[PDB]
This record gives structure tokens, sequence and C-alpha cells, in this order.
């Protein structure tokens, strides 16, 4: 099969930069069909992918003039010329001229923007989801950057290790920041035996760990 | 304008069958090429088929990893696309587009997602994410839906009927340590609203049916 190896995988870049994604085949599989009529694409997460460029090099109706392609024999680049924030995305490429038909495996295209700490927020479980015997404890991150995040859940002090889940938006369409839950599970009985909770926050942007709290019981 | 509208998706049990459509509309459909894609996080973007024309013989081709158990098929006459899945496998699963091939390249439908899995749907409880003193940073409060223990994807939130867009955050489905689906959704408004202003979110999960308005109120 006609496989193309797409790179980098992702990418953090500035509002303004220059940006070179590529994909390539071997001397082989340029012998067998071709130098090939590659096509880019880019996808906003939840929505299906559009088109920027077909035969190599030939922007698509309304894409905007900062994207481009080219590309000869094994090599084949799609060029963003001055990154917008709104550029966000996984772009990738498609070889949809030779059966069997295959598609790059894409890169990760992030916005960098300045240091944003985060905002934190702390929910205790509700009365309805006690009477059924969990007790789900929600810790808040809003609005950070960059992604990387650690948060700590302290109960009584005690550090907890294996009964956290996160979750994390895709970069914000407004402000390029990021927002995340973390979700500490614990039995009706465990959250009933303990008394403070907690969650600890340590981003690059704040000087120093930010802990939010609460007792059981108002 | 082109349309591809992709129907037949949904939850099925692994080695049972699916027939997708595709009803296209805004062009001549018989004068294209038409094919199906599908997309999955675990092995990206997999070609599955395509047929070509009357003229054509109405030639199909495949994937190796469908070959022998999907069959493409078109109706000219009612603009529509079909793929019957049969013996589907676990890897079966992801969303599945529609394509129609305008001579140097595809336009795509918005795709329908196929869930190839033992699980019967169930539909989720939702619960409060109490905006409270303490937790609310600089006269801005955050409160919350809490959507627990569904399957299969999706859910949606909305807020107040989807009167309240601004400050929303609904996250990504976290799948838990049991096999099911847990998601939350977040929205930060002004502190001195929280007498006043009324907050209640709205979750549909669509494949059990379920509709859910939950009135979130400051702990009391």
């Amino acid at each position: 099969e006609l496989q193309m190896t797409q790179s980098p995988s992702s990418l953090s870049a500035s509002v303004g930069d220059r940006v070179t994604i590529t994909c390539r085949s071997s001397q082989s599989l340029l012998h067998t069909y071709g130098s090939p009529y590659l096509n880019w694409y880019l996808q906003k997460p939840g929505q299906s992918p559009k088109l920027l460029i077909y035969k190599v090099s030939n922007r698509f109706s309304g894409v905007p003039s900062r994207f481009s392609g080219s590309g000869s024999g094994t090599d084949f680049t799609l060029t963003i010329s001055s990154l917008q924030p709104e550029d966000f995305a996984v772009y990738f490429c498609s070889q949809g001229t030779h059966l069997p038909y295959t598609f790059g495996g894409g890169t990760k295209v992030e916005i960098k923007r300045t240091v944003a700490a985060p905002s934190v927020f702390i929910f205790p479980p509700s009365d309805e989801q006690l009477k059924s015997g969990t007790a789900s404890v929600v810790c808040l991150l809003n609005n950070f950057y960059p992604r990387e995040a650690k948060v700590q859940w302290k109960v009584d002090n005690a550090l907890q290790s294996g009964n956290s889940q996160e979750s994390v938006t895709e970069q914000d369409s407004k402000d390029s920041t990021y927002s995340l839950s973390s979700t500490l599970t614990l039995s009706k009985a465990d959250y009933e035996k303990h008394k403070v909770y907690a969650c600890e926050v340590t981003h690059q942007g704040l000087s120093s760990p930010v802990t939010k709290s609460f007792n059981r019981g108002e | 304008e082109v349309q591809l509208v992709e129907s037949g998706g949904g939850l099925v049990q692994p080695g049972g069958s699916l027939r997708l459509s595709c009803a296209a509309s805004g062009f001549t459909f018989s004068n294209y090429w038409m094919s199906w894609v599908r997309q999955s996080p675990e092995k990206g973007l997999e070609w599955v088929s395509e047929i070509r024309l009357r003229s054509d013989n109405y030639a199909t081709h495949y994937a190796e990893s469908v070959k022998g158990r999907f069959t493409i098929s078109r109706d000219n006459s009612k603009n529509t696309l079909y793929l019957q899945m049969n013996s589907l496998r676990a890897e079966d699963t992801g969303i599945y587009y529609c394509r129609t091939y305008f001579y140097s390249f595809s336009y795509w439908g918005q795709g329908t997602l196929v869930t190839v899995s033992s699980a019967s749907t169930k539909g989720p409880s939702v619960f409060p994410l109490a905006p409270s003193s303490k937790a609310t940073s600089g006269g801005t409060a955050a409160l919350g839906c809490l959507v627990k223990d569904y399957f299969p994807e999706p859910v949606t939130v909305s807020w107040n009927s989807g009167a309240l867009t601004s400050g929303v955050h609904t996250f990504p489905a976290v799948l838990q340590s049991s096999g099911l689906y847990s998601l939350s959704s977040v929205v930060t408004v002004p502190s001195s609203s929280l007498g006043t202003q009324t907050y209640i979110c709205n979750v549909n999960h669509k494949p059990s049916n379920t509709k859910v308005d939950k009135r979130v109120e400051p702990k009391s």
C-alpha cells in the first residue's frame, strides 16, 4: 500500500509563526505508483474534516491565503505562513488516488500563548448521589495555560493515589486556554468516614500550590 | 448546497449487523464516485470502501480490514449510499463518514457513530455541582452538572435551554473503572446572581432517550 509518514505528531506554535507539516513515502513507494497527488485536510474536534489543499499545491476554494502545499517525489509539505488562533486543529494528508487509500497519522497543532494560572473550585457530592451509595468529589481548574498541571487529592491530609480521573477540554477557541476536571470517586462509606476533602493544584502560573478544600457537613 | 446525511448508526453487539445510509442532496449523485471512511481515536482515519459509476459496472473496492464483511451499494434514484456491515468486530467501532468524490477531492458528511459492544444502553442520573461560599474566586462563582454512568456516547448538555452559553465548559467523557461513561459540565457566573437567577442544566442522552433538566441551587 502507499502509506505516508506524517510528522511531527504534535506541535505548539505562537500566533504569527511559520508552521511546517510533512508527509513522506519511500524511494520504493514512489517507484510503485509515481509521485502522487496528495490532499491536505484539517479537522476541528467533533467536526468533519475540511479540505485545505488538493493535488499537492492547489489551495481549495474559500481556504485562507496563509495555507499552502508543495512537494516533490517523496516529500510533501503543508505550510502555514502565519499561524492564527483559530488554526489549532489536527492536520492530515490524504492519499486518495492509489488504492488502497490511506491517511497520514496527523499533526496536532496547539496555539502557544502566555502563561495563565488556573482558577480553582471544589464541589462536594450532592445529597442525591449519596442516597445511591457513591460519592464523587470534583475539583475544577479553569482557563489556564500550559496544559500541564498537577492535581493532588488529599483526604484528612492523606494523599490519594489511584482513585482520580481527569478530563481536559480542548484548547478554547476564545482565549486558547484549557480547563480541567479531576473527579475523586469514593464509596458512600469511605466518604462518611473522613471529613476534610482537598485538592491541591500546581501549575507553572502559580507562585505556590493552591489548595481548595471543604469539610463534610457544611 | 451539498449535503450528506448519514443514518443507521448506533449500538450493536459483536458479531451482529448494521446498515448505514447516506442521503445525498444538492448535486447530481449518479455522476460521482462515493466512499465511506471511518475514524477512531485508536487507529485514526481509515478508508473503508468506494463504489463507482453505473458506467463502471458499479465497481467496488474495500480496505482489507473489512473485505468480505461489508458491502457498499448505491441507489441513484434515491440519492442514497449504503454500507451493509456484517460480522461486526469491536474494532469496527467508530465514526463512519459518507463521502462524495468531486473529481479531485472528497466532500464529507458529519458522520455517524457505530458502537460495537456487548453493553446495553444506559441512561445517566444527573447530580448538581453546587456553587458554594469559598469555592468561588473573586466575585465569580462556578456551578455545574455531573452526568454519571451512561452508555454509549454521546450525551449533550445545554444551560437554561441554550440561553446560557457564555462561560460554559462541558468536558470530554471519561471511561470509568466500570465500563461506563461519566461527563461533567460547568459554568462560571457572577456570585451576586446566585440568589436571583435560577440555573438549570439540560441533559440529553439520545441513545437511551433520556432528557433531564436539573436545577442547580446554592447549598443550604
